[PDB]
RNA sequence: GUCGACGUACUUCAUAGGAUCAUUUCUAUAGGAAUCGUCACUCUUUGACUCUUCAAAAGAGCCACUGAAUCCAACUUGGUUGAU
RNA sequence: CAUUGGUGAGCAGCGAAGGAUUUGGUGGAUUACUAGCUAAUAGCAAUCUAUUUCAAAGAAUUCAAACUUGGGGGAAUGCCUUGUUGA
RNA sequence: UGACGGAGCCAGCGAGUCUAACCUUGGCCGAGAGGUCUUGGUAAAAACUCCGUCGUGCUGGGGAUAGAGCAUUGUAAUUAUUGCUCUUCAACGAGGAAUUCCUAGUAAGCGCAAGUCAUCAGCUUGCGUUGAUUACGUCCCUGCCCUUUCACAC
């Protein structure tokens, strides 16, 4: 058995669910390399939990991720939003708690929702 | 939030059960009270129930509005969010800005693309008493639907004879005074239950100078409902029309709120009945 | 948040609010934008202890890994926290960082003060500590057992069969000093400082000792004196500069202050001012600070609150 | 059963609020009703979870 | 069935949760030939 | 018109004869049937113990010394003149 | 194709006259160190008891004594209380 | 504020043994009823992304319907056989004054499904997918409403 977790990320009908394993670089989306998530015009959105902690941080994990439901948009924030939180979980479950707050505080100074569901219910007045 | 209204749900639910055997128990008291009362003699079966005669030492110092509406009738004024259908036209959002008008606490919400579970969670945790949403064939204001909440009775009604202050009235402003209403003519409980309905959805004592008159008149199972002015002249009491005209029908009355199309009906319209002529319901 | 909010507190800026959570976090919001500026991680410093009837480790116990109750300090740069547990924490907010942290209790007397409990105790029927032995005392008084099942706090009439628990319900810091109170289970806990323990030296140099103080003072270089006492912060020696400073040179020493041993000044004046019998020497160094230095105050007025 | 609920309390998986609740005897008001959950980080929680594959480690289970 | 759909608690918890697995489509995996459905090595020698 | 009178229609109210049990003897009857210091065997029911399934969950926690079991490695013996 | 399914057969790597799991028993610690026994200003510890008994001191509710009872109705005879009769 | 092809790629509602066009040319079988076959004419996810190609303008863009002229093709252009061009006839190129509605998953765009005892198909309702600008102040105006009849301090 293998130390991996499973964690989720919301964005309306979208959902995905990222399985961050010990491996040696392998971050897949729907069987596909991360390299080929489309929009172009947003595949940085999905590339930015990467670029913000460094490629360091994924050397030795392996990440794969099931997307449904939604659009393109929706899919895209969705997978930035599991692949932060898999991070998170994984470092807190398998390495140390230090590396944890610091890809946390990372992620909450860039941009919480890679973090915390935004929930966009409404208020009547 | 989510435990809570499930558990009060139940427990109102289950509170409908058990009043039916409570009326029951009632009927046998009342008559063990005029038998005590008149020195009547009392029949076989509660002259031989003991159980009953032991309890009545007790439940002897037992004595409307209704159960949905008993805990804040008066206390707490109602709040009223007035909504439409999914796509609505200009001729129905001047409809829905007449009706929260004629509501005195009353905010007109835009849909959008509101889904109608989360717009009733939305009005829950906002506190909201009541949802009322109108629906049109091509600018013709054709049903009104009023919830109640968290878990209260839904009457739908099917609006006929509709017409607006922005037709009629050239110029001129409403009023928005607390108004004395008139409900005329109801007089079976589902006409006690459509007054206690559409009673509520108004501010709890209007003072005695009040100008706003709104009518509901029921007239064969159809309710016309009239705005007026009054001014109290010596010689008498004249009336200016200043509201929207329209009758309104009910035809479906549910123990549920809009969400919910599980709910046990209360009431519901039946067309095809071979003497659905002859009966008045309201 | 991620997890159910317990405690809160605002800063006395206003800009911000601290938030302790179920989770054993703290963390740090703005509220002019709803933007998490700092997050805590404080639940491996709680000392939680095993009680007599728990069946579980204290390690793997949940019942007291976070913080009921938190704090900001009057210039916003410390958070105090208490909970259910047997530890008070003091934290560094631009730092995120643990300061100190305190032992609430250590009566065996309480219940979850030790983490780990004398196996002698534990018998085949179970714990010793646990066996009624209320039935052995000479008075009736005594052996009666007034308790209703399941009460988790009892009554005045119906007294509870566990023992009570170390907790911590409320902490605060004090306005006027650098001290803070915990309402906990044997009374309220005011922990405070002296500085008159430590040696804590501001700008030291090798030039600057009490014996060079005192020679100063004897110079008549007063300003020089009282810098050179402030750089050393020990306690006599400022008093001893301050009272042997005239009234004459106060408004022109009072005026030469440098701007960043003000605050020691003013938290000197205002702890010696209450006790001491100098009512207008220290009413006339309120004055002459007042006078000259009113505007850096006023500018920063969460740094000098505690002073003022 | 009941044996089983006594066994889960007794081993710290109960919490009626923030509280954990090791008494069997506590008493439960109908208000407190909606507050009467596993605790997180139980096993009990994350079979559960586990078993609807619904398990989220970020959020500890 | 849409009622107790409705009124189905999270936190209930059952020993069965263990030995019942549900696929990724959200629903109950009911095996064919269980009542296991794996062979040994040592099996598949001597049928073999 | 939850009004009376009359007319009409309906709803519900029976009861016996006999026997047994109930008094730490005797339930009132002589029409009935029971008073004894244990030896063994066989069968049956029940409950404890020890282990365990459904089927988990929690470990009064740490070190040290001293036994035992199991699986590999190595060695030994038997084995294509046949091991399993 | 996937297997975060089971059971196996084998490599690289790790690698000092072996390695890996499991388990019974005993010792120390789990609060902060002033030694054992007794009839205790001392004696004993191999006890004594063949001085261990005398004297002195010592008697209030003028027995006060269920602060100790699940609820509602009762009490033949008990029990308690009060009155009375005969000694 | 394009068109034209290719490629890539993403939803959430909906499951009653119930869901579903008309006329027409004929062949054959049959007592008929009809059956079977043949013929012909009419009713009935999108986005978005990527690649290629055309090309943008009062340099009006289209739609006719007749006629004329000149030629193609011609036995015969009378039948314009037809072709091209001109002429011929109507509207149009984002909608004036007035007026109305509207503050966040909102305005606006895009499709998809259902047809629920009233209502609706000259449509109604739902569902998801993309998703903003500006204000969030103020009583100046135009209305409406309301008042003028426990301590400390005012």
């Amino acid at each position: 058995a293998v130390p991996s977790v499973q964690t989720f990320g919301k964005k309306k009908s979208a959902t995905a669910v990222a399985h961050v394993k010990a491996g040696k670089g392998l971050i897949k989306v729907n069987g596909s390399p991360i390299t080929l998530v489309e929009p172009e015009i947003l595949r940085f959105k999905v590339y930015e939990p990467l670029l913000l902690v460094g490629l360091d941080k994924f050397s030795n994990i392996d990440i794969r991720v099931r997307v449904t439901g939604g659009g393109h948009v929706s899919q895209v924030y969705a997978i930035r939003q599991a692949i932060a939180k898999g991070l998170v979980a994984y470092h807190q479950k398998y390495v140390d708690e230090q590396s944890k707050n610091e890809l946390k505080k990372a992620f909450t100074s860039y941009d919480r929702t890679l973090l915390i569901a935004d929930s966009r219910r409404p208020e009547p007045k | 939030m989510l435990r809570r209204q499930a558990r009060e749900r139940r427990e109102y639910l289950y509170r409908k059960a058990q009043e039916l055997q409570d009326s029951q128990l009632q009927q046998k008291r009342q008559i063990i009270k005029q038998a005590l009362a008149q020195g009547k003699p009392l029949p076989k079966e509660l002259a031989e129930d003991e159980s009953l005669q032991k309890d009545f030492r007790y439940d002897q110092s037992l004595k409307q509005v209704d159960d949905e509406y008993a805990a804040t009738s008066g206390i707490m004024d109602p709040r009223i969010i007035v909504t439409t259908s999914r796509d609505p036209s200009t001729r129905l959002s001047q409809f829905a800005k007449e009706i929260k008008l004629l509501f005195p606490n009353a905010v007109r919400l835009n849909r959008g693309n509101y889904v109608m579970p989360n717009l009733v969670d939305a009005c829950k945790k906002s506190g909201t008493t009541d949802l009322v949403v109108l629906h049109e064939h091509r600018g013709v204001p054709t049903s009104l639907t009023i919830s109640h909440f968290p878990h209260g009775p839904t009457a739908q009604f099917s609006l006929h004879n509709v017409v607006m202050r922005h037709d009629i009235i050239n110029a001129g402003n409403q009023s928005e005074v607390n108004p004395h209403l008139i409900f005329d003519n109801f007089t079976t409980a589902l006409g006690k239950r459509v007054v206690c309905i559409l009673k509520h959805l108004f501010n709890a004592g209007p003072k005695k100078d009040s100008e706003r008159v709104i009518t509901f008149a029921n007239r064969g199972d159809f309710i016309s409902v009239r705005q007026h002015v009054y001014v109290r002249t010596r010689e008498g009491v004249e009336i200016a029309e200043v509201g929207p005209r329209f009758e309104m029908r009910l035809f479906e009355l549910r123990l549920g709120t809009l969400e919910n199309k599980d709910a046990d009906v209360e009431w519901q319209l039946r067309r095809f009945i071979r003497t659905a002529n002859k009966k008045d319901y309201l | 948040v991620y997890s159910d909010v317990l405690a809160l507190s605002m800063r006395p800026d206003g800009k911000e609010v601290a938030v302790s959570t179920l989770k054993g976090q703290i963390s740090i919001f703005n509220i002019e934008d709803a933007k998490q500026v700092g997050n805590i991680d404080c639940r491996k410093d709680i000392i939680s202890g095993r009680f007599n009837q728990d069946r579980f480790t204290a390690k793997n116990s949940e019942r007291s890994k976070f913080f009921t109750t938190i704090h900001y300090s009057f210039d916003g740069m410390a958070i105090v926290a208490g909970g259910n547990n047997n530890s008070i924490c003091l934290y560094d907010v631009p730092n995120e960082v643990l300061l100190k942290r305190f032992i609430v209790s250590r009566n065996m007397a309480l219940n979850g003060t030790l983490e780990f409990l004398n196996s002698k105790k534990m018998t085949e029927a179970g714990s010793l500590d646990l066996i009624d032995d209320a039935g052995e005392n000479s008075d009736l008084e005594d052996r009666i057992d007034n308790s209703l099942p399941g009460s988790q706090r009892g009554g005045d009439l119906s007294t509870r069969k566990m023992r009570p628990e170390v907790r911590v319900t409320s902490v605060q810091f004090s306005p006027t000093a650098n001290a803070f109170a915990a309402a906990s289970t044997e009374g309220l806990l005011i922990y405070s400082t002296n500085d008159t323990i430590l040696f804590d030296p501001f700008d030291l140099d090798v030039d600057v000792t009490p014996h060079s103080t005192v020679e100063a003072l004897r110079e008549k270089q007063f300003l020089n004196a009282l810098v050179m006492a402030f750089r050393l912060n020990e306690e006599y020696l400022i008093n001893k500069v301050y009272e042997a400073i005239p009234i004459k040179e106060i408004p022109l020493v009072a005026s030469n202050i440098p701007a960043i041993y003000l605050p020691r000044i003013l938290k000197f004046i205002g702890d010696f001012a209450i006790e001491s019998q100098h009512i207008e020497f220290n009413l006339i160094w309120i004055k002459a600070l007042l006078s000259a230095s009113g505007g850096y105050i006023n500018e920063h007025k969460y740094l000098f609150s505690t002073a003022m | 059963t009941i044996q089983d609920a006594v066994k889960f309390i007794e081993q710290g998986h109960v919490r009626v609020g923030p509280n954990l609740i090791n008494d069997p005897a506590y008493l439960v008001t109908r208000n407190m009703e909606d507050y009467v959950t596993w605790v997180d980080n139980s096993k009990i929680k994350k079979t559960l979870l586990r078993y609807r594959n619904q398990i989220d480690d970020f959020d500890f289970s | 069935l849409r009622e107790k759909a409705k009124e189905r608690n999270p936190d209930e918890y059952y020993h069965a949760m263990h030995s019942r697995k549900t696929d990724a489509k959200g629903l109950l995996i009911s095996s064919r030939h269980g009542d296991d459905e794996s062979l040994s090595m040592d099996q598949v020698k001597l049928l073999k």
